[PDB]
């Protein structure tokens, strides 16, 4: 090894990203992790001539009661080269999307082996606050890969390909991603035997780690051909009101911005007066048939829509209720790569903020699975209260990009 | 006794640039002769060094006499060099906040005022710190010089400064977790919670260690003593305030008047409870005229006189206890305004403070109380790496309808209901299905955008219906004008159809309060409500009541 070639974008200067405030628990966290990595040569301190910076701070993941320490490299990320020079992105696995059970794995210990390159160092500054500024903050920098660093799965790439060989010669109908820290492994087989084979791929990292002992311990199963597709539906009654109606002329109206044949001239017929709201109107059989049509356009899937991996991926987000939160996929308006519906959140009945933020996770992951790319949110929620609170509820290794969404949207009612 | 040399911090200028070569500027005789005797005395102390003609760069000098004392000072304009340096990691940029500090024994301050100094340069560095000492007469070339230590006023110096005194302090705090220390400029914070025989004895020993360095401190008793003069507040042993702030009357206040009256007033609102500082902020729109006396506002004078029943009577904050809870209690004072006290004990406070709601179209108590909280969180956690417990002025019941029928996101903390007036409530609740019995309104507006003409109305079930002509509107404004006709003329349950996205983005915010009229004036009818529905209909769709309303209100 010893030798990593890696700089900056031309143009653009290191991160220099203010650290926001960690309370007391994960700053001691944050000391002891570091007092350990420091030791074992992974970070060393640094002087002030170092001005670059990134935020750190601990991520407690339900499957275990120890922190982990969570780098947010999305400055550093966007500044540093495209890894082209070592392949131009590895064709994402359209197989992943096709699988019954990909399970992931943290890999992101296996790069803490690989040196980082000495003149790059300076870029991964990160800094350990203190409370009430009583102290200076205690700064470091990576002298090897980092976990979450876009150039440690590109730089590991040659090493990861060598102790999955024997493996994927092994089983071929086995499909591996990487994203990240993240290793992404489908099977189709049954789940008591798929954690044995699983295992077998764990048990590779081991014998090349040792060339508590660390390496990995959880896997978080998921089921990408079990998951939700979210078609337009309209109501099926026998009696219909004049509430009922214009519910579903706004609805057929606000879906005939996506599908073309959609016509609503018989059903407003239908409201040809100035009724009661909660009056039983009787459904003409002229309307009756043109709600037919419409129910069976729905059907179909959306005209003239494909993935473009050049443009970005927008992921928008409505709170529905008592759980339930609604997600749409799209990089053009009213062009869905697709949608979905969260039922139940883990614990976080009480709590909305917890469950939007699991949801972006899940939605996120979703999107790795699918495409190999993370989505640009667009949350329900003003910006100083996501701001405050996400970090308290997030476990993933990667962290997306996001916006804030301040004027109620209409449409919030048509997924529901 | 050898001395222990202090690591060298590398120092590079920026990519691309040069070494400053500003020339320097002629002094007269006798600021030349006391620059000479400075500099002589400064190079047998090794912190400067002459150097040969090879040396192509220069800083501008100066001499200032100081006040009373007959002796000059030197000064080096190192504006220049400090904008051809690198940057570097500024660790001064945030100071502790009183409140936070734990409650301790006694606390020393000793002055290292020669060790800022008494640090080395990076030896690569030191030639583009070139200074000229201009001759007399310039009959002979300038007596040249570098700096081998930081130099007072570098850019660099406070950073590497204190980053040097760190690693020094390190081994001594390590071995003594019983001694907390806190450094800032060239002071030194020492503090225990042990008696003072072992106090004493304890900050001898830092003495010793830093002398190992060559870092002397005096050793008679300082001038400085609790209380403090430290940043603005005043820190005795036992409580803290602000420095008393006597803010003056005025007959005739102006633009800089009223905001060292600005600044002033939110200072002291960190301890002080209720300031208000708006309707004074309230003075200060557009352009910052420095030749502009702007009269004052009534409601400036006498919320003004109210900020003095305050500031009349010192109010002190204690200091942190670790081991009882971090409470932090909020009130509403109307017009965006809320005050917020967080303490431990009753009665006394550790420190208070502020919230001024965000500059908005529609806002209501709800979201404002909110934010109110996210700001004192991330605060707190600031000051005492923990989140408090909140006492709030709203029932459990009230917020927990907000957060589970508003349409986003929403959260607080650990928390619990105070009964102090004014609480903040829900005005008005939309339903969620249409309501049986109540009469239906369909409204519409619509205005000719060319000559601002326009009219609104409404059609309803049982043959009410009404229009009104309006001059001086807008398409949104009919829209609005046409739901306020539909709540003034129904009775208490009613039904509402409308097509403006407009009105329901509005509504669907779900405010109180508003800078729009109109908007203000459907609240108030809603208030007055027992059950509103509010329904949505797509436009120009042939939609009845809505169509039949659409042509009488575009006629
Ligand atoms: C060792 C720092 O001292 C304390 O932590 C402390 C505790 N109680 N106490 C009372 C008065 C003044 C200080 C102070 C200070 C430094 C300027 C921040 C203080």
């Amino acid at each position: 090894i010893e030798t990593v070639p890696v700089k900056l974008k031309p143009g653009m200067d290191g991160p220099k990203v203010k650290q926001w405030p960690l309370t007391e628990e994960k700053i001691k966290a944050l000391v002891e992790i570091c007092t350990e990595m420091e030791k074992e040569g992974k970070i060393s301190k640094i002087g002030p001539e170092n001005p670059y910076n990134t935020p750190v701070f601990a991520i407690k993941k339900k499957d275990s009661t120890k922190w982990r320490k969570l780098v947010d490299f999305r400055e550093l990320n966007k500044r540093t080269q495209d890894f082209w020079e070592v392949q131009l992105g590895i064709p994402h696995p359209a197989g992943l999307k096709k699988k019954k059970s990909v399970t992931v794995l943290d890999v992101g210990d296996a790069y803490f082996s690989v040196p980082l390159d000495e003149d790059f160092r300076k870029y991964t500054a990160f800094t350990i606050p203190s409370i009430n500024n009583e102290t200076p903050g205690i700064r470091y920098q990576y002298n090897v890969l980092p976990q979450g660093w876009k150039g440690s799965p590109a730089i590991f790439q040659s090493s990861m390909t060598k102790i999955l060989e024997p493996f994927k010669k092994q089983n071929p109908d086995i499909v591996i991603y990487q994203y990240m820290d993240d290793l992404y492994v489908g099977s189709d087989l049954e789940i008591g035997q798929h954690r044995t084979k699983i295992e077998e791929l764990r048990q590779h990292l081991l014998r090349w780690g040792l060339t508590e002992p660390p390496f990995l311990w959880m896997g978080y199963e998921l089921h990408p051909d079990k998951w939700t597709v979210q078609p337009i539906v309209l109501p099926e009654k026998d009696s219909w009101t004049v509430n009922d109606i214009q519910k579903l002329v706004g609805k057929l109206n606000w879906a005939s911005q996506i599908y073309p044949g959609i016509k609503v001239r018989q059903l407003s017929k239908l409201l040809r007066g100035t009724k009661a709201l909660t009056e039983v109107i009787p459904l003409t059989e002229e309307a009756e048939l043109e709600l037919a049509e419409n129910r069976e356009i729905l059907k179909e899937p959306v005209h003239g829509v494909y993935y473009d991996p050049s443009k970005d991926l927008i992921a928008e987000i409505q709170k529905q209720g008592q759980g339930q939160w609604t997600y749409q996929i799209y990089q053009e308006p009213f062009k869905n790569l697709k949608t979905g519906k969260y039922a139940r959140m883990r614990g976080a009945h009480t709590n909305d903020v917890k469950q939007l933020t699991e949801a972006v996770q899940k939605i996120t992951t979703e999107s790795i699975v699918i495409w190999g790319k993370t989505p640009k949110f667009k949350l329900p929620i003003q910006k100083e209260t996501w701001e405050t609170w996400w970090t308290e509820y997030w476990q993933a290794t990667w962290i997306p990009e996001w916006e804030f969404v301040n004027t109620p949207p209409l449409v919030k009612l048509w997924y529901q | 006794v050898p001395i222990s040399p202090i690591e060298t911090v590398p120092v590079k200028l920026k990519p691309g640039m040069d070494g400053p070569k500003v020339k320097q500027w002629p002094l007269t005789e006798e600021k030349i002769k006391a620059l000479v005797e400075i500099c002589t005395e400064m190079e047998k102390e090794g912190k400067i060094s002459k150097i040969g003609p090879e040396n192509p760069y220069n800083t501008p000098v100066f001499a200032i006499k100081k006040k009373d004392s007959t002796k000059w000072r030197k000064l080096v304009d190192f504006r220049e060099l400090n904008k051809r340096t690198q940057d570097f990691w500024e660790v001064q940029l945030g100071i502790p906040h009183p409140a936070g500090l734990k409650k301790k024994k006694s606390v020393t301050v000793l002055d290292v005022g020669d060790a800022y100094f008494s640090v080395p340069l990076d030896e690569d560095f030191r030639k583009y710190t070139a200074f000229t000492i201009p001759s007399i007469n310039n009959e002979t070339p300038g007596i040249r010089y570098q700096y081998n230590v930081l130099p007072q006023g570098w850019k660099g110096s406070p950073a590497i400064f204190q980053s040097s005194m760190t690693k020094i302090l390190e081994p001594f705090a390590a071995q003594n977790p019983d001694i907390v220390i806190y450094q800032y400029m060239d002071d030194l914070y020492v503090g225990s919670d042990l008696e003072i025989g072992q106090h004493r004895t304890k900050i001898e020993e830092l003495r010793q260690h830093l002398l190992r360095w060559g870092l002397t401190t005096p050793d008679k008793k300082h001038q400085k003593e609790p209380p403090f003069l430290w940043m603005g507040y005043e820190l005795h042993p036992d409580k803290w305030t602000v420095q008393p702030i006597v803010l003056p009357e005025k007959d005739s206040w102006t633009v800089n008047d009223i905001q060292k009256l600005v600044g002033k007033l939110n200072w002291a609102s960190q301890i002080y409870p209720g300031i208000k500082v708006r309707q004074l902020s309230k003075l200060l729109r557009g352009t910052k005229a420095l030749t502009e006396v702007i009269p004052l506002t009534e409601e400036a004078e006498l919320e003004l006189a109210e900020n003095r029943e305050i500031l009349k009577e010192p109010v002190h904050g204690v200091y942190y206890d670790p081991s009882k809870d971090l409470i932090a209690e909020i009130q509403k004072q109307g017009q965006g305004q809320w005050t917020y006290q967080i303490y431990q004990e009753p009665f006394k406070n550790l420190k208070t403070g502020k919230y001024a709601r965000m500059r908005g179209a529609h806002t209501n108590d709800v979201k404002q109380l909110t934010e109110a909280v996210q700001k004192i969180t991330t605060e707190s956690i600031v000051i005492w790496g923990k989140t408090p417990k909140f006492k709030l002025p709203i029932q459990k019941e009230t917020w927990e309808t907000w957060w589970t029928e508003y349409w986003q996101a929403t959260w607080i903390p650990e928390w619990e209901f105070v009964n102090t007036p004014p609480l903040v409530k829900l005005w008005y609740q939309l339903e969620k299905e249409p309501i049986v019995g109540a009469e239906t309104f369909y409204v519409d507006g619509a205005a000719n955008r060319e000559t601002k003409l326009g009219k609104a109305g409404y059609v309803t079930n049982k043959g009410r219906q009404k229009v009104v002509p309006l001059t001086n509107t807008t398409n949104q404004k009919t829209e609005l004008q046409a739901i306020y006709l539909a709540l003034q003329d129904s009775g208490l349950e009613v039904n509402i159809v409308t097509d403006s996205q407009y009105a329901l983005g509005i509504i669907q915010a779900q405010p109180d309060k508003s800078e729009s009229e109109l908007v203000n004036q459907i609240i108030e009818q809603l208030i007055k409500k027992e059950k509103v529905y509010l329904a949505w209909v797509p436009a120009h769709k042939g939609i009845g009541g809505n169509e039949q309303v659409d042509k009488l209100v575009s006629a």
